[PDB]
């Protein structure tokens, strides 16, 4: 109960989500969904990993960990992953 | 009963109205009626062969007819009355009314009643 | 949709709710007008309008069987299936006046309202000027979302304003940009497509099956890393073993691995995030065939040949990819004509492409190429 | 099952509705047996049960968690769960007879009717005469789907109709098969695992998913990006938690991503294209419980023990590969052990490999250790 | 058995028809759900079913590569050929 109620919902939101194909769309929403903020996948140029990049007006709080935890959870297992966070 | 909607026909121009999509003009069931009981009344009867017997008025036939002017009146009301009450959807058509505004050409007017128009009881147990 | 199955309790009847609530009362009347009826009657009554319309409404727009509109929606985005929004019209609309005349964007001009038909609304996308030629084209767009607007091509002739030195506005062809809201029961099946359970990795077996959906997939195979990175290529031929057109290609491209993603998107196809996806078709090899063909007394040559090319392009068509052309089996097609005396009186030299063996297709495909009758000097 | 934690206002007691109804009133009598008491209590007496039954029923069959009926199958249906059929049980029939008698497909067959059972009917698989001994084996199925078909050995002995030739039938094997409806109870529980589930595909807990598919992996654990970007492991143990054996890698090597190649089957696996799936086998590092338990009535010390450790090896999946076994957890399975009456009466002086402090496996899986009595 | 080469404007496509039909059109609109798509269809329907049921059958059974019933049997006494008749099983009985 303690949380915020907008993160309660983005995280239900973004839990039920998860459910069909990995695609740049689909985890693209899910990400976005659950943070809130707008996310463009980048599909990084490198051999097996896929960029994320971030953008919010307000900008975001010092900790954001709990997101690469659902994204390490969310990926694929053979693909690894890199961020950047934009104001 | 499930009648049907039609397309509009302006009996003036003679055309389809059409909007600026280019599709015909839908209208209501009761529009579509309304459109129907003015064919059908222009249509005469047994000549049109696409259409059966129950199709189509006899009103132009009357015009060479040797009968009085009230015997007329009366195949008008007949021939009108017969012509309408085919459609499902009509309920009663009366109320005739005759002008002969001058010696020999003819003015009338009659009044329909659609199946929508009746009236219900109210009850239950 | 599906009818809503709905517990006994939320339909009672307004009498059974009142007769229940008179069931204590044994002393005083409860006649229909006595005060005790009074007193309770109007609750019973307004106890069984809410519990048959407003429950029942809610139970109905719960589940996405029977939900609709803005609830509809929501189930669609628990499973993250959103439904299609309208466009406005889109198209150009032509202008004649005074040249010095300017016409600016965001100007509206509209069609002829009528008391049948009202008008419809567009606005200018464009500023510019007649200065040089009488006319000029802008391009417009419908203000409202939808098909409606699409219009013919002289519907748009009505300046809401006046514009000095404007001759005519006239629209010189139909648009096109219109799009109405996807239908609620369409939207609601595609709520409820959604629902695989498994087979979503994107194997072969899972893109194989993922061009199969697309319609014009004849056949599908899937190359493993053909360009490293965990790239995947998709070799496909049609219904009928042939290569896919284009068109084709594009629509299974399109299907599994979008490419016209633009910078505030992300693909949606099937191809899930990393895995690099191309739609490729094998080579249709040509052979020709050359023979000295001898014809029949009086009979016409291109006709001859042109019926063997039938009969040898038949045969071809039961060549499937990688297959291997059957040389000494096509003599007998040639020879098929000589039992049967199908104009051809004799031949020799008979060559695919210049070889006299079976040839084995290799990435490709086999097609009728070009029947050339040698006439060796 | 779960429950909805409805809150109060939602469920107002019938009184608590009365009594508030009452508080309006300044002037007159509100005892009962008044009309203010006596007209008003119907009305707090359905207020309440609408706002109980009519809405917290309502939304209690909205949520899957409380939901039974069709409105249960609808939300097993949004998420792709979909309710077991019933199916006819199956076996064969011995008939015995004349050689040349001609029995038909679709005879009805029976069992003996009784004071307590009806005819349990069966209907001929197979259209055959009788064979060379005086005997033929036809198959037949259950006219009724469900666990009535599924009769003993030698029960159908009655055959309906008059067909001489025949001069005795019977069903050797107790009929096999024969499913009923799936239960409510199984049903919520799959709908269930599949709204909490996440149900990706290419993620570890799929590779774990296709990992426990396998016959004999009792646990598995993924690793991704062992060896860098393209690179994933499996790690599958037996179903005692041990090492799992060379076949049951293969196997699942062989079900995931496959070694051998070829042009149509690159790999053909579950993983998808372009990964690099490693399957092995992990480290098992035992952590062996000593206490000193005390044991209940009606329950035997090693079952309790084999309880213990079944309760303490789900908590191991719960344990993260590499991750922290704490003793305070193992408190709370062996104090669950007793809260739940279950052969334990009271414990104490409990080590996890005789040690009270909490343990770190080293990008290890823990494997179920020894539980033992002090 | 021998097949008939009917000629392709005597078995034009529903929707070539339907097509050909629509071209005549030049101010409304011809798009399906229409009044002249959905009015013309079921004529083309017709159109394409007479032309190929009625007329290629027709043609069909005149001759006798493609002749069944009969028209067949017709047209073998034409040329002096009779379908033989069944006979009954005989033998003895002991």
């Amino acid at each position: 109960l303690d949380e915020d109620m907008e993160t309660r919902r983005r995280k239900v939101i973004a839990k039920l989500q998860s459910k069909y194909i990995m695609t740049p769309k689909r985890m693209s929403m899910i990400l976005q969904s659950y943070t809130g903020a707008n996310i463009k996948i980048n599909e990084n140029i490198s051999p097996y990993t896929f960029g994320v990049e971030l953008t919010s007006t307000q900008g975001f709080p010092k900790d954001l960990e709990d997101l690469y935890k659902r994204v390490n959870v969310i990926k694929p297992s053979h693909l690894a992953v890199s961020y950047k966070l934009v104001s | 009963l499930d009648l049907k909607g039609s397309f509009l026909f302006d009996f003036e121009k003679g055309e389809f109205v059409k909007n600026a999509d280019g599709t015909l003009k839908k209208c209501d069931k009761v529009q579509a009626y309304k459109q129907w009981c003015q064919k059908a009344i222009l249509t005469p009867r047994y000549k049109k062969a696409a259409y059966t017997n129950i199709y189509g008025s006899e009103i132009k036939d009357l015009i060479a007819s040797n009968l009085s002017q009230s015997a007329k009146e009366l195949e008008i009301t007949r021939l009108i009355k017969e012509t309408i009450l085919v459609h499902p959807y009509t309920k009663e058509v009366g109320e005739f009314s005759f002008n002969w505004l001058e010696n020999s050409r003819l003015v009338e007017y009659e009044f329909d009643v659609l199946t929508i128009d009746d009236e219900n009881i109210v009850i239950d147990g | 949709e599906r009818e809503l199955p709905i517990p006994v309790f939320l339909t009672e009847d307004e009498d059974s709710v009142h007769e229940r609530m008179l069931s204590n009362f044994q002393d005083v009347s409860t006649l229909e007008g006595d005060f005790i009826y009074d007193a309770t009657r109007p609750t019973a009554e307004q106890i069984a309008e809410l519990k048959q319309l407003g429950l029942q409404n809610n139970l109905k727009i719960a589940f996405p069987q029977t939900s609709y509109g803005t609830y509809l929606e929501w189930l669609g985005e628990c499973k993250g299936v959103f439904k299609n929004q309208p466009t406005k019209a889109t198209g150009v609309i032509t202008f004649t006046g005074v040249q010095g005349t300017i016409i600016t964007k965001g100007t509206i001009v509209t069609t002829i309202a009528t008391d049948e038909k009202q008008s419809i609304e567009f606005e200018l996308l464009e500023t510019k000027t007649i200065g040089e030629n009488e006319t000029v084209d802008i391009k417009a767009e419908s203000r409202i979302v939808g098909t409606i607007g699409n219009v013919s091509k002289g519907s748009i002739s009505v300046l809401l304003g006046s514009i000095s030195g404007v001759k005519s506005i006239t629209n010189k062809e139909d648009f096109r940009g219109g799009t109405d809201i996807e239908d609620e029961e369409h939207f609601r099946e595609r709520v409820l497509v959604a629902e695989q359970e498994d087979k979503l990795s994107g194997a072969s077996s899972d893109y194989i099956r993922w061009a199969k959906e697309v319609d014009g997939v004849g056949y599908a195979y899937v190359v493993s890393e053909w360009a490293g990175a965990g790239t995947v290529k998709v070799l496909i031929l049609d219904k009928n073993r042939k290569a896919a057109t284009q068109e084709l290609i594009d629509k299974v491209q399109e299907y599994i691995y979008p490419l016209n993603i633009s910078e505030g998107e992300n693909r949606d196809g099937k191809a899930p995030i990393g895995a690099l996806v191309t739609v490729v078709t094998p080579d249709t090899l040509l052979i020709n065939v050359k023979a000295s063909f001898i014809f029949s007394n009086g009979f016409s040559e291109e006709t001859v040949l042109n019926n063997l090319k039938t009969k040898i392009d038949k045969y071809l068509d039961k060549i499937d990819l990688g297959g291997t052309v059957s040389y000494n089996a096509i003599q007998a097609i040639v020879g098929s004509m000589m039992l049967t005396d199908e104009g051809i009186e004799d031949f020799s030299n008979l060559t695919i492409n210049d070889v006299k063996e079976n040839i084995k297709l290799q990435d490709q495909v086999v097609g009728i190429g070009e029947i050339v009758n040698e006439v060796v000097g």
